[PDB]
């Protein structure tokens, strides 16, 4: 941020760029390095009622899994899901 | 959702044609790599001046070990050994027993610190802060064994560091 | 069961259940089990002599498009007869979906090398020689690609110690990094860390 | 080559240069298992160092019937004109 | 007790890629004293070629020694394609280890071990 | 409209994809004829397959029949028939509508133990 305008235009002029909206090096416009302390939110089992954990166990809701084959008409051919969409070309920037 | 990158056909027209043909004879995209280049060698680099300057840290980082005290001279380690049984590397051996006056209390706490992994589930663990892993990264040796501290090193660790580590804690310990 | 559980994808579950009985019917000549996990993935565990026309059909057929092998994996379960569970891992990136291919071995059967369908598998059942001990008959390369190269054991062997038998350390007698017979100056500490409380009763099994 | 008298001195000349087997026992017809007392790797040494000598290669299932000196001139002499 | 093969149909055929796996051992150990720059003799590394397949003459089952052909062509193919340094050859010879106590007295003297 | 490109590697323009499709169904069909009709692969191959035929005996337009056979670019449909019949050939040798050649073992497929 220290140059000097002879030098300020021949690298911006050199990068092609105006360099000087856009510096990677970093100075009073980044976060203070002493913050206010924070005031975290709790999650949404913080209740005092309705909260029995019976209810929003997941580990207790896996099951084993479904044994769909074990060896002790005209239907339609499956595939393991519907084929899938082709995407969509970009509208942002295709490069086309 | 997907885009082509480099599926440009490019113009036949005498106008492009020559374009493409004085960037091959008078080398623009050279140029242009030079200006670059250029550009930044009338840049200010980056360098901080180490050892007078220090990369900036914040007040989680992770370096040093240190055991801790009580704001009585008492220290914190109540012997529990959470540190060692969450510990990923076994860098922590702990042995303990009653002292004098019947406190839960360690006689062996001994971190390897080249076992150490410095993820700082010890202090995470520990569920009276004890255990800190504090802000010194500058501690090289000379020797190996000089990085396998015992209870000793770790409460003068402790005493070294407190007037930051305490501080530390105080700035982090609402994200804790 | 809202926020902290996850939600159950019961359409997957349907076609992936519909796909395993196609695959089973297809093909009863080696499929042994078909089974789909409650987070909806479809093993198809077969016998190992159709390691090939299982992996080729769904590699090869039009509403398998099975064209990706993602991983390939041996897990060693000493209780069993058959210890080592290859497991293969496939990818349809026609429609967008997964399957698993389990099948087993022990110390001296062997399987056959399944590159003459997916070329990926030639360092991956490779892997399987180096750290299991599976031989895979018909492999183009077969030889070790991890360990070291005097390396006596199948590591990943359950079996197998954790730290190893041998140690190396350099030697200046005879001007060498040398093996010697392992010896830790801190012990690996084991911890017995399992409840004996019973954590899932879903998944109890009845007893004796 | 020519000479079976040659071959057969040749054959014993490298059974004699071979250390393990006693030159007192060293015969035509001595019998490598069960008289001179070799192991089956032994044999085989003896049979690469007969491919030494004599220089070309012999198989496996013509070299396992080649438990004594004279076998093993026969089949060089089997294997050649004389 | 109808298992399926590796290579071998029986120990015959077993026994014979033990002898040619052997034969290529025997060949090969000169070349590997040579290009190795190894401080043994040509016979001490033959010798070492005997230990090492006298150690597994115990074994009647043909798969495992079509297993143990297989692993020595591959110390074999890792020895004659330079891969080992001249250290994996010489791990064989266990020379920077101390001689182990071997009647019962000596190990009475050294230490627990049976 | 004869497609430029494909826009995958190695795979280039079909011309002819209408015709070249036709051939590798009948083809396929061909055969399939030779597995018997109690298995299941060849119920299910030909009735894909007449599908496919049906589909493209149906469209004359080469991308209406890429958006209705569902299957991305023509030519890997096109790549798809060629491998459908070299699976259908390899499955004519190797019978996999033949019962279970051996059961597991009691707790083969056990989890956990
Ligand atoms: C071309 C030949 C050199 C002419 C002087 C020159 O270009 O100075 C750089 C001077 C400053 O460039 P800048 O990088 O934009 O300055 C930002 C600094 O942060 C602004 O400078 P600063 O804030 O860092 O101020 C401190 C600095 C002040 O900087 C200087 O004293 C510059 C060096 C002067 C020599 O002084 C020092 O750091 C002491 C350095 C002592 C050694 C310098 C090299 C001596 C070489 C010959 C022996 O360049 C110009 O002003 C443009 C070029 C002018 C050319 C005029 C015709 C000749
Ligand atoms: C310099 C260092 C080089 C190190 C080289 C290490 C190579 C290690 C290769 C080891 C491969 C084997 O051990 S295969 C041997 C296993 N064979 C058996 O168990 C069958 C028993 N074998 C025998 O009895 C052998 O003597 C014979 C020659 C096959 C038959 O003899 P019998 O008749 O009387
Ligand atoms: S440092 Fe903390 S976690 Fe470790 S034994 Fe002491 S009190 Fe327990
Ligand atoms: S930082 Fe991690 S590895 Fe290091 S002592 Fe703590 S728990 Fe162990």
């Amino acid at each position: 941020a220290s140059a000097t305008r002879l030098i300020q235009g021949l690298r911006n002029w050199a990068s092609g760029r105006d360099l000087q909206a856009k510096l990677q090096l970093r100075y009073q416009e980044i976060s203070k390095r002493t913050q206010p302390p924070p005031k975290l939110p709790v999650g949404p089992s913080h209740r005092l009622s309705n909260n029995y954990y019976c209810a929003r166990d997941g580990r207790r809701e896996a099951m084993p899994p479904s044994i769909v084959m074990s060896s002790q008409s005209e239907k339609k051919a499956v595939s393991p899901a519907p084929p899938i969409k082709r995407w969509e070309l970009s509208q942002d920037e295709p490069y086309l | 959702t997907y885009k082509y990158v480099n599926l440009r056909e490019p113009s036949m027209d005498m106008k492009s044609v020559t374009d493409r043909a004085a960037q091959t004879l008078l080398w623009t995209e050279l140029i242009r790599g030079l200006g670059m280049t250029l550009s930044y060698l009338f840049r200010e680099p980056a360098t901080i001046n180490y050892p007078f300057e220090k990369g900036p840290l914040s007040p989680r980082f992770r370096g040093e070990h240190a055991l801790r005290r009580y704001p009585s001279g008492e220290e914190r380690c109540i012997a529990c050994k959470l540190c060692e049984a969450v510990c990923p590397a076994q860098a922590i051996t702990i042995e303990a027993e009653p002292r004098a006056d019947g406190s839960r209390r360690t006689t062996r706490y001994d971190i390897d610190m080249t076992k150490c992994i410095y993820c700082g589930f010890c202090q995470e663990a520990c569920p009276v802060d004890a255990i800190v892993e504090g802000p010194n990264f500058e501690f090289s040796t000379e020797t190996h064994e000089e990085l396998l501290y015992n209870k000793e090193k770790l409460l003068n660790n402790g005493d070294k560091w407190e007037a930051e580590i305490a501080a530390n804690i105080q700035a982090d310990y609402l994200y804790r | 069961t809202r926020p902290t559980v996850r939600p159950r994808n019961d359409v997957a579950h349907k076609q992936l259940s519909a796909f395993g009985e196609y695959v089973a019917e297809i093909l009863p000549k080696y499929v042994q089990q078909v089974q789909v996990s409650c987070f909806s993935e479809l093993e198809i565990c077969i016998h190992p002599d159709g390691v090939i026309p299982v992996l080729t059909f769904l590699r090869d057929h039009s509403n398998a498009q099975f064209k990706s092998l993602a991983d390939l994996t041996a897990v060693d379960i000493p209780t069993r007869q058959n210890r080592f569970e290859i497991v293969y891992n496939l990818l349809s990136l026609r429609f967008n979906s997964r399957i698993r291919v389990k099948t087993y071995t022990d110390e001296l059967t062997p399987v056959e090398s399944s590159v003459s369908v997916y070329k990926a598998a030639n360092w991956y059942e490779r892997e399987i020689w180096d750290m299991f001990g599976v031989f895979f008959a018909n492999h183009p390369d077969l030889r070790r690609i991890l360990t070291d190269y005097g390396f006596e054991g199948h590591p990943f062997r359950k079996d197998f110690p954790l730290s190893g038998y041998v140690e190396l350390r350099y030697d200046d007698e005879v001007k060498r990094v040398v093996a010697e017979p392992v010896e830790l100056a801190q012990e690996f500490r084991k911890f017995d860390l399992n409840s004996p409380w019973e954590a899932f009763p879903a998944y109890r099994q009845p007893p004796e | 080559p020519l000479t079976l008298e040659g071959i057969k001195d040749r054959v014993l000349y490298v059974l004699k240069l071979y250390d393990k087997i006693d030159p007192e026992k060293l015969s035509v017809n001595s019998h490598f298992m069960k008289d001179l007392g070799l192991d089956s790797l032994d044999q085989v040494e003896i049979i690469m160092a007969m491919e030494d000598e004599f220089g070309f290669e012999i198989p496996d299932i013509d070299a396992e019937k080649l438990m004594c000196p004279q076998e093993i001139v026969d089949y060089i002499a089997d294997k050649k004109d004389v | 007790t109808s298992v399926k093969p590796i290579f071998s149909r029986d120990m015959n055929e077993a026994k014979r890629r033990v002898r040619e796996l052997y034969r290529a051992w025997y060949r090969e150990v000169p070349n590997t004293v040579h290009l190795f720059q190894l401080d043994i003799s040509v016979k001490q590394g033959r010798d070492k070629v005997r230990e090492m397949f006298k150690k597994n003459a115990h074994v009647t089952d043909p798969r495992v020694v079509d297993l143990l052909v297989i692993k020595g062509k591959m110390e074999l193919e890792e020895t004659i394609n330079v891969w080992k340094q001249r250290t994996h050859v010489m791990r064989f010879f266990h020379e920077t280890e101390a001689p182990r106590p071997k009647d019962f007295l000596s190990k009475f003297y050294v230490g627990h071990d049976p | 409209l004869l497609k430029k490109t494909t826009g995958l590697v190695g795979l280039a323009v079909c011309e002819t994809p209408h015709e070249r499709l036709k051939i590798l169904y009948t083809k396929i069909l061909d055969v399939l004829g030779h597995i018997p009709k109690n298995a299941a692969y060849r119920k299910y191959t030909e009735q894909i397959t007449n599908e496919k035929l049906s589909i493209v005996k149906a469209e004359p337009d080469v991308k209406k029949l890429e958006e209705q056979l569902q299957g991305g670019q023509i030519e890997e449909v096109i790549l798809q028939a060629e491998n459908e019949l070299s699976l259908a050939r390899k499955m004519i040798q190797w019978k996999p509508w033949e019962p279970l050649v051996e059961e597991p073992p009691a707790s083969q497929w056990k989890w956990p133990i």
